[PDB]
């Protein structure tokens, strides 16, 4: 059953594209703002206090490390 | 069966286990990648735990490995530690070489038993005028150092050393609690200089690190005194250890720090709940035993000189003396610049220091307070006016505290690091006859900078 | 807590399935979605962020394949508004506890240290039903490293015959 | 060194203290740093400052003084 | 295109958009039934975004479309200015008609520089 239904969900999906191919950890989605806060999706190498840089090319502060997010 | 570092907050850590295998409380936990190492402060089921960073807060990366030890802190004790400066951890912090003992123990027993107090009160001197006199002390005691900040308490604390060191093989033993770090190092050069570090021990928190480590440091200095106290020797008998605390203000404080964050809600002041039963624990394992004893001395820091909040209350519900250093009358030239009005114990007892040396005490007490209060009249009129009555007190007054001026012994250069220890008896015939008046015919200087009635009377008929 | 927040949810399906007998179908459907949502890597293909409702709505269809239904596709439309697509799992259970105890069917997990042989498992079903239940579910369990003896959990409800026996012996004589 | 009689009699700086200024606005703190900084001009030892939540014209007559006497050469 | 309430507390109201297009941090909003304006505030995401109100808070119904300019508040600009009376967004009030400038000027900036 179990492994069946893994099996069956690499059928109907087949691999999801790699899920982006790891969902690029080198890249962060930009996705909650307000007031110079800023929320990231993925990038699960992280520092306390990694310099991030944006395709603006200015900096940011990696300060809040989270189970599904980043703060910063 | 590794975790992995799945959420960090500041100081907060949290860890992912298989759920079969849950580390237990109080445990370290080993991170694969550097030497850091974390203690459990809660299991979150599912297999997370809550920890705290002992070390640094860098080179961390969420998915990263830890291993665990399956056991609490433990840390080489022995004889192999004297004169050595470690860590929280127990390691060499002095370059000296790795340390020499492979017996290491837990932090975390329980308090002593209720059976096992020792079975009588006890009394420990120093020869020094102000404390052996109005600030008797208790093998096994508790002590508070309050203010004072133009002296140095350190020259104080090395007296007391001395005093133990060469009074007793009893060791002595200092933690550093969120440490001056300044005066740390000339405490460290200046016992160095004494050549007295046999019996002592060195672990500094020095706020620097995360506050988990200035927290444990003194649950590290309590094993210490704790071992080197169960050392039987020879009798079945060990000898009785002594402890300093940096601050215990700053052991408050590190519970403090991270409390809200650990999901505790704030007191009364905003404090950690907790704060009595950390308080407690640390406490109670500091007594007399039916085998030896414990006792430490305690530097005391007061918020705005405010005694009013819980921070000093729940300290105080553990000493056994408040010793308040006096600034001004380190102005008045005196080298112990101890208030001799202030500071009490609870010990001041007839049954337990006698009937003689109680009263004498008494005495000395009112006639201090007396001439205090007198201070404002004779600056608005003058001695004469005052009746002739306590012309005599005024003059026995300034004698009194002209006879506390003590020369330290241990300061190197203070006036010649001359030692006094002069005994309890001695200071009470001299005392008794101060207040008597057998001596109330010399200037106060003839007190000064002196002990008893022989350096006195000596130096009276030299000048 | 998370079943406190699953618990409407499993009311609502459930008296809506029995409404409809297609229980079982829906049941084979939660089951189908726990071990999908289980998947690391189809909820990390969820939980990307350029996603509407109407991506992971779909998506679950795709991986029911042909089993899905109108109700089953509002069902997911709606966690999916709030976000609750994580604790299905948990819905599931107490779907199915609502089923057993509906049907008055109440299950049994029982663990030896040795394996069993039908005919004692079919006396204990029996004994179970002298114990005054409709009817019931028996999951046996082989348990070696307990001393001996059959466990027996209903829930709250346990029985010992194995080890436990000498721990109180030992508590006991202490 | 610091300048004033009473600063520089009753509670002295040694080079690597942790002394600290306090007090009520406007009471000469900025000017009294300042001062500090002046007195080493012939000290050889160097100075640095940081301006925090300040108008930038304050900032900048600040420096114009520190030209004035030249110290924001070193 | 277009998005539209979703609620209404007081001043603050949100608005949700396609993800092909969200408003920028400040722009101006533009009621598409009643007259009324509205400034970004923040980037909620998810196609939300969320703004405070230029005007009353009433007839405003949940799902009432809602157009933006791409563009912050900009007022009309210089002498023909002078001796009016012109409102919050630049709208005369003195009753002497439109103002006779068409510069337009943001009502956001940076701080002059240090140098
Ligand atoms: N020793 C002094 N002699 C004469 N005037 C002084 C002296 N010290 C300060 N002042 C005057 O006090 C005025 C205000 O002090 P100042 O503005 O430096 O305080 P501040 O530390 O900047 O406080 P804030 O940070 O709140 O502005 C200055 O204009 C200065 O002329
Ligand atoms: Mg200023």
């Amino acid at each position: 059953q179990l492994n069946p239904s893994e099996i069956s969900a690499l059928i109907k999906q087949r691999i999801g594209d790699l899920d982006t191919s790891a969902t690029a950890k080198n890249e962060g989605t930009i996705v909650m703002v307000s007031d110079g806060i800023v929320r990231i999706h993925g990038l699960a190498d992280a520092m306390y206090g990694e310099m991030i840089e944006f395709d603006g090319g200015l900096f940011g502060m990696a300060l809040n490390l989270e189970q599904d997010s980043v703060g910063a | 069966s590794s975790g992995r570092i799945i959420q960090i907050i500041g100081a907060v850590i949290d860890v992912e286990f298989e759920r079969t295998s849950v580390p237990k409380i109080y445990d370290a936990l080993q991170v694969d990648g550097t030497e850091t190492t974390l203690e459990v402060q809660q299991q979150l089921g599912d297999g997370v735990v809550r920890t705290i960073a002992m070390g640094s807060t860098e080179g961390l990366k969420r998915g990263l490995t830890v291993t665990s030890t399956n056991a609490p802190i433990s840390v080489p004790v022995g004889t192999a530690t004297l004169g050595r400066i470690m860590d929280v951890l127990g390691r060499p912090i002095d370059e000296a070489g790795p340390v020499a003992t492979e017996e290491r123990l837990p932090i975390h027993r329980q308090a002593p038993s209720y059976a096992e107090q020792a079975a009588s009160t006890d009394l420990l001197e120093t020869g020094i005028k102000v404390i052996d006199l109005l600030c008797p002390f208790a093998k096994g005691g508790k002590v508070g150092l309050f203010g004072g900040a133009g002296v140095g308490k350190t020259v104080n604390m090395m007296e007391l050393i001395n005093n133990i060191a060469k009074a007793h093989s009893g060791l002595s033993v200092f933690a550093g609690v969120g440490e001056r770090t300044r005066e740390g190092n000339d405490f460290y050069h200046e016992m160095k200089d004494s050549n007295v570090l046999d019996k002592v021990a060195m672990v500094y928190g020095q706020m620097n690190e995360p506050p988990g480590n200035r927290l444990r440091v003194a649950l590290t200095g309590l094993t210490m005194a704790e071992y080197f106290r169960d050392e039987k020797d020879e009798n079945g008998k060990g000898r009785d250890v002594l402890l300093f605390v940096d601050n215990i203000y700053r052991y408050t404080l590190a519970g403090t720090e991270v409390s809200a964050l650990l999901g505790r809600m704030p007191s009364a002041v905003g404090y950690q709940p907790t704060l009595a039963e950390e308080m407690g624990v640390l406490q109670e394992r500091i007594t007399s035993t039916k085998s030896g004893s414990i006792t430490s001395i305690q530097a005391v820091y007061v918020p705005a000189d405010d005694l009013t909040d819980p921070s000093p209350a729940t300290t105080f519900a553990h000493l056994d003396a408040t010793v308040v250093l006096s600034r001004d009358i380190a102005s008045s030239g005196i080298y112990p610049a101890i208030d001799p009005l202030d500071s009490t114990s609870r010990q001041l007892d007839p049954l337990v220091v006698g009937q003689e040396h109680y009263e004498i005490a008494r005495a000395v007490q009112n006639v201090l307070q007396r001439y205090k209060e007198l201070k404002d009249i004779i600056a608005i009129l003058g001695m004469d006016e005052l009746a002739e009555e306590d012309k005599l007190v005024v003059y026995r007054a300034r004698k009194i505290q002209r006879f506390f001026s003590q020369p330290f012994h241990v300061a190197e250069v203070f006036t010649g690091a001359p030692g006094k220890l002069v005994p309890l008896k001695e200071t009470i015939r001299g005392f008794k006859g101060l207040l008597a008046g057998e001596y109330d015919h010399i200037p106060e200087q003839a007190f000064y900078m002196v002990g008893g009635i022989d350096e006195v009377i000596a130096k009276a008929e030299k000048l | 807590e998370l079943l406190t927040l699953a618990r409407p949810y499993a009311k609502a399906a459930f008296a809506y399935a029995s409404e409809q007998g297609a229980t079982d179908n829906w049941s084979n459907a939660l089951q189908v979605l726990s071990a999908a949502v289980q998947d690391e890597a189809f909820s990390a293909y969820l939980n990307r962020p350029e996603l509407t409702p109407a991506e992971q709505v779909k998506l679950f269809a795709k991986v029911l394949g042909e089993d899905q239904s109108q109700a089953v596709s509002n069902f997911l439309t709606l966690l999916a508004d709030n976000d609750r697509l994580v604790l299905l799992p948990e819905i599931a259970a107490e779907y199915e506890q609502l089923k057993s105890q509906n049907n008055n069917n109440v299950d049994v997990v029982i663990e030896s240290a040795f394996p069993l042989t039908a005919e004692q498992e079919q006396l204990l079903k029996s004994a179970l039903e002298k114990r005054f239940n409709s009817t019931v579910t028996v999951s046996v369990e082989v348990k070696p490293e307990l001393i001996a003896g059959v466990v027996i959990r209903a829930g709250d409800q346990v029985i010992d015959d194995s080890a436990l026996n000498k721990l109180e012996k030992m508590r006991t004589r202490l | 060194q610091t300048g004033y009689k009473s600063v520089d009699t009753m509670i002295p700086v040694g080079r690597g203290q942790r002394e600290l200024i306090i007090g009520d606005r406007q009471t000469g703190k900025t000017a009294m740093a300042i001062d500090a900084i002046i007195a080493q001009k012939n000290s050889g030892i160097k100075c640095v400052y940081v301006a925090i939540g300040q108008k930038q014209s304050t900032i900048a007559n600040v420096v114009r003084k520190l030209e004035e006497t030249g110290a924001m050469a070193y």
